[PDB]
Formats: C-alpha cells, sequence, structure tokens
C-alpha cells in the first residue's frame, strides 16, 4: 500500500507537469508578451540600479 | 500538491533574486559541443574545476581553462546545447551534497536524487575534489572489517581503512564479493555503537541500468539499503558522468569519515571511469600519454583512492574502506590500467575466469591475492589462526605445480599438499551468503593446525557445514566467546581444539 | 503516518486482532508417548537388573 501511494504520488506529479505543459502552451497563443516586456524591464532597471 | 506550489514560488523567488544581484557575474558563448565536452568562449576569470550552468539545462565543468576558450566537459546529453548558448557559471567549485540523508538515496554524479524518493537532506556541500589526509592525520589501519566471505578475505583480512582491490575478469565475482560485504556489514551497523557501523556507499560507475537496478532490489530485499548509497553514473549518461560519479562517492565517504563514522565504499569497475576519462581528454585537447591513456589516468586513480583512509583520533579515528573493482580483459593484471590501480592500492583480490568456471564461486586465487594488512587489522581470533597462511597455500600450489613435474615423494605422501588442497577447497562460498566472523575460525583452525588430513577433498564441502552446525547447537559455547572477546585466547584455543578433534571422527 | 489514503488500515488491524488466538494447542502428548515410556523405565529397569547379575556371575 505505501508503494501504491508511492506510485500515486509519481503519477499526481506527471499529471501536474501535463497540466503545467499545457499552460504553457496556452500562455504561448494568448496575448501575454507586453505587460510582462515593461515587468522585467523594470526589474531589470531596478536590478542596475541595485548594484 | 501544497509542496510543490511553495516550493515553486520560492525558488523562483531566489531565482529572481539571482538574476538581478550581479548580473550573473559571467558567461560564455558556446564554440563546440560533442561526447560531453563543450568549447566556450568568454568565462575570462572563471574559476578551476567550476561548475557552470548552460541555457538548455545541462550541467558542466572546467578540466581546461585555455587563453579565450574554456574546456568544459558536459555533465548529461549534449543533445540540448547548440552553439552560441548563454554559459552561465554557478561561482563555486564542483560539489556534491553530502550528510546522513543520502543513506536510503541514490543519487547522480552531481548528487541530485535520481531515485524519485524526493529531495535530498545534507548537511553540506564537499568538493568532489579533495585532497587525501596527510600522513599525520591518516592512521595505521587496525579495526578491521568483516568482510563475511569465509574465504581468503578473512585470513588475510581487508580491515579499516585499506584500498583492498579487486582484480579478475568480467563475471567473476568482483560485484559478487562487494556485495556480500555489503550484505555482511548489517550485523554490525544495525546496533548503535557508531564505532563499529560500516555505512556503504555504493560506486555502479559504467553499469547497466538494469543490473543496478536489479543491485539495489537485492539490497533492500536484505534490508541493506538503510545504510548503504548508491551515488553512481550508469551507461546512459554522459562520459563525465562516469568520470566524476566516483569521485563525489569519495567526497560523501570523507564526509563519513571526517565526522568520525566509518564507510565503506566499493568503487565498482573503475575501467569505465578510466575510458571516459580518455572520452574527455580526447576531444578536450589533452594528448595521450601511454597506450592511448592520457597520463593523468595514473594521477586520478592517485588522487581518488588515497582520499581513502583511516583517520587518526585527533580527526575523529574515522575510516574510509576502499574497495576498487577492475574488468581485466583476459586475466591480463600485467596491463597498463591494471598495473597502475595494483600500484594504487593496499593489496588486491585476483578473480580469475578459470577459477570461476572450474567451480569455485569465489574464483579468488591465493597466490597472487596480497594485502597489507597481514595478520593485522583483523578480528584477532583469525589473524592467529591464518596469520601465514596464505604463504602456505601459495607453496602448496608450487609444490602440486612441482609434484605433477615429476613422480617423486609428493602428492597425496606430502602433508603440506594436503593441507594446501584441503585449505583450498574450504575457502569457499555462496552469493547472498554472509557468514559472521565466529562461524570461520575453527575451520580455518581445522585447516591449518592438519586435523583435515583424513576428510578427503570431496568430503570438505561437507564438513565445513556439519561443523557449522556442531558449533551453533551444541559448543555455542566458546563461538560466543570468540564473537564477544574478538579473539582466541589460551582457554579459547583449548576449546576449539577440544571441539576440533571431537568432530574430526565424524 | 507513512500512508496518507490508507483505507485498509483499520481493516488489517482488526483482521490481526481477532487472528491472534488461531485455535487451542494441542499440548496433548500424554496417550501414546506416556505408554511408550512407560514401557520404557519398566523392561529399562528389568535390562539393568539382569545385566547386573549377569555382571555378578
Ligand atoms: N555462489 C555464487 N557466488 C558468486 N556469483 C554467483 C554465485 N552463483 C551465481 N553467481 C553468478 O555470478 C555472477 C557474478 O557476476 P559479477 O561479478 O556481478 O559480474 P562483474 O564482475 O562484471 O560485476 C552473478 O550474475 C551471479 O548470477
Ligand atoms: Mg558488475
Amino acid at each position: 500500500w505505501v508503494r501504491y501511494e508511492a506510485s500515486l504520488r509519481q503519477l499526481e506529479q506527471r499529471q501536474l507537469a501535463k497540466s503545467v505543459v499545457s499552460r504553457v502552451q496556452s500562455e504561448l497563443g494568448n496575448p501575454k508578451f507586453q505587460e510582462k516586456v515593461l515587468q522585467q524591464s523594470i526589474s531589470e532597471i531596478e536590478q542596475l540600479l541595485s548594484k | 500538491k501544497a509542496q510543490p506550489t511553495e516550493v515553486s514560488s520560492i525558488l523562483e523567488e531566489r531565482i529572481k533574486g539571482v538574476s538581478d544581484e550581479a548580473n550573473l557575474n559571467e558567461t560564455g558563448r558556446v564554440l563546440a559541443v560533442g561526447d560531453g565536452i563543450a568549447r566556450v568562449f568568454g568565462l575570462n576569470n572563471i574559476q578551476a574545476e567550476e561548475l557552470v550552468e548552460f541555457s538548455s539545462g545541462v550541467k558542466g565543468m572546467a578540466l581546461n581553462l585555455e587563453p579565450g576558450q574554456v574546456g568544459i566537459v558536459l555533465f548529461g546529453s549534449d543533445r540540448l546545447v547548440k552553439e552560441g548558448e548563454l554559459v552561465k557559471r554557478t561561482g563555486n567549485i564542483v560539489d556534491v551534497p553530502v550528510g546522513p540523508g543520502l543513506l536510503g538515496r541514490v543519487v547522480d554524479a552531481l548528487g541530485n536524487p535520481i531515485d524519485g524518493k524526493g529531495p535530498i537532506d545534507a548537511a553540506g556541500r564537499s568538493r568532489a575534489q579533495v585532497k587525501a589526509p596527510g600522513i599525520l592525520p591518516r592512521r595505521s589501519v587496525h579495526e578491521p572489517v568483516q568482510t563475511g566471505l569465509k574465504a581468503v578475505d578473512a585470513l588475510v583480512p581487508i580491515g579499516r581503512g585499506q584500498r583492498e582491490l579487486i582484480i579478475g575478469d568480467r563475471q567473476t565475482g568482483k560485484t559478487a564479493v562487494a556485495l556480500d560485504t555489503i550484505l555482511n556489514q548489517k550485523r554490525w551497523n544495525n546496533g548503535s555503537d557508531e564505532s563499529k557501523k560500516l555505512y556503504c556507499v555504493y560506486v555502479a560507475v559504467g553499469q547497466k541500468r538494469s543490473t543496478v537496478a536489479q543491485l539495489v532490489q537485492t539490497l533492500e530485499q536484505h534490508d541493506a539499503m538503510k545504510y548503504s548509497i548508491i551515488v553512481a553514473a550508469t551507461a546512459s549518461e554522459a562520459a563525465p558522468l562516469q568520470y566524476l560519479a566516483p569521485f563525489t562517492a569519495a567526497s560523501i565517504g570523507e564526509w563519513f569519515r571526517d565526522n568520525g563514522k566509518h564507510a565503506l565504499i566499493v568503487y565498482d569497475d573503475l575501467s569505465k571511469q578510466a575510458v571516459a576519462y580518455r572520452q574527455l581528454s580526447l576531444l578536450l585537447r589533452r594528448p595521450p600519454g601511454r597506450e592511448a591513456y592520457p597520463g593523468d589516468v595514473f594521477y586520478l586513480h592517485s588522487r581518488l583512492l588515497e582520499r581513502a583512509a583511516k583517520l587518526s583520533e585527533k580527526e575523529g579515528s574515522g575510516s574510509l574502506t576502499a574497495l576498487p573493482v577492475i574488468e581485466t580483459q583476459g586475466g591480463d593484471v600485467s596491463a597498463y590500467i591494471p598495473t597502475n590501480v595494483i600500484s594504487i592500492t593496499d593489496g588486491q583480490i585476483f578473480l580469475e575466469a578459470e577459477l570461476f568456471y572450474k567451480g569455485i564461486r569465489p574464483a579468488i586465487n591465493v597466490g597472487l591475492s596480497v594485502s597489507r594488512v597481514g595478520s593485522a587489522a583483523q578480528v584477532k581470533a583469525l589473524k592467529q589462526v591464518a596469520g601465514s597462511l596464505k604463504l602456505f597455500l601459495a607453496q602448496y600450489r608450487e609444490v602440486a605445480a612441482f609434484a605433477q613435474f615429476g613422480s617423486d615423494l609428493d602428492a597425496s605422501t606430502k602433508q603440506t599438499l594436503v593441507r594446501g588442497e584441503r585449505l583450498t577447497q574450504l575457502l569457499k562460498q555462496n552469493q547472498y551468503s554472509p557468514l559472521a566472523t565466529e562461524e570461520q575460525v575453527p575451520l580455518i583452525y581445522a585447516g591449518v593446525n592438519g586435523h583435515l588430513d583424513g576428510i578427503e577433498l570431496s568430503r570438505i564441502g561437507e564438513f565445513e557445514s556439519s561443523f557449522l552446525s556442531y558449533l551453533k547447537s551444541n559448543h555455542n559455547e566458546l563461538l560466543t566467546e570468540i564473537r564477544e572477546k574478538g579473539e582466541l585466547s589460551k582457554e579459547l584455543l583449548a576449546s576449539l581444539k577440544s571441539a576440533t578433534e571431537s568432530f574430526v571422527a565424524t | 503516518s507513512v500512508l496518507k489514503n490508507t483505507s485498509v488500515i483499520d481493516k488489517i488491524e482488526s483482521y490481526v486482532k481477532q487472528y491472534k488466538p488461531v485455535k487451542i494447542d494441542a499440548s496433548k502428548q500424554l496417550q501414546v508417548i506416556e505408554s511408550f515410556e512407560k514401557h520404557a523405565m519398566t523392561n529399562a529397569k528389568e535390562t539393568e537388573s539382569l545385566v547386573s547379575k549377569e555382571l555378578k556371575d
């Protein structure tokens, strides 16, 4: 039973991986570029200023 | 689940902090890849033997630092990395997790968890390349290692801290004797006295994943996985993984050794490690030294096996017993890699293929298998009985060869020949059968003291079982006295003599 | 604590709880063994007496 539960955890983990990659593919289609570009441009500006 | 979410959030916060801190502190552009070695530009002030992060995700390490270009050996498949990939450096020397959490866990050369049992909890990180302890930190090998083979491995012992070699051809029993030693260490690591526990660590370098899976299955079948680390690099991963896995196993071994604990490390089949270094050096622009082998193979064996040592009481009295294994071709112990490893070790254990095919499962040749702990670093009960039995057996072999040369006062008329043949037939063992030290003295004592003249070679196999049953059924007094004392005194010698000539009639 | 979605630990616990009294132990070596032993000492004393008197003779 404990190894069956370990296999259950492993299959839950791989199903989570499939969900993550599916959501990544979904993000590859939706317009999610300009806002994040501005966000990490500000992040890199703050990184340069912090030093 | 709940843990992956918070783990991912914390680690990506740390990732953003790293990206926003000191830029990345150095980078590089890939110039070439292949066979697990990658050239890269940049990295002007990169440290030597330093881990590097690749954009694809493959790990790396710096064996060579040329002007401009940097020689990086690829830790994993080279398929992912391409030209122009950014190569971030980790900022630290190549390390591996070390600690008590690695017990019961299988990890790769880099120390990442590969068994899928969860994260590795390590007290700290130790460099894969660590200078061996000096003369004073080292201590004379005096604490025995219970091999549990009921063979020459007992009469000429291993002891805590020796790098006793296991030479022989493939499928001769090198892995077999290694696993028997690991299983026999359970009787001593299952207690509470940490001064006698031997936390084993396996190095399954150049071993197919099916074989190492069967090996770990056999380990946990005998409840041996609780104290054994299976840090290794199988044949699936790249050559640098094979090259580094034994060194990181050595790092784990020193962590056990530097903490006052005793650890047994078995470098299983270092030959693939040597040829993996060959593969690195061929395309890393290091010319080969001798016999198509780069010269530094002897040096790498030196640094890797000399780390195995018995620490002094000042350093914690820790031990790092090593069991190197080499796969020779056709029994050629005079080949290059043999010559270096026989000169790198503290004695060897020969396993010829002919003896394995003859029927002797241990298949160990007494004549050439030497060690530096003759009648030392033993229990004491076995060391008094057979402190010089190896020389007697070698002389028996020579005279038996001499006996067949010409018909003279030899053969069965020679007491030395009879005793030698009976002892050689005595020294046998079946796999997955760890025998304790207490049930080994009476057999060797009967052999050495000339009590087996009238027992016949064919009946010695039954005599062993009968004598062991005799002790374990109706003579457990002296057996338990030997086990608890770890030595046979005048009283124990007299009791063993009583038992042996009482049972000689049967 | 190792198992989370056990759904079986209570069942096995109850099964072992009801299984420990497997059955009554026999402990009845007193019907043919006793007769064999009785004959044993009887004719053994007889043989001791006869060998003793033979030795004296
Ligand atoms: N009593 C025994 N002792 C040792 N090996 C045995 C015994 N009986 C069978 N064998 C076989 O010997 C083989 C040992 O091979 P091994 O030494 O692991 O190969 P390698 O030397 O390439 O590691 C095992 O596969 C096992 O099946
Ligand atoms: Mg093997």
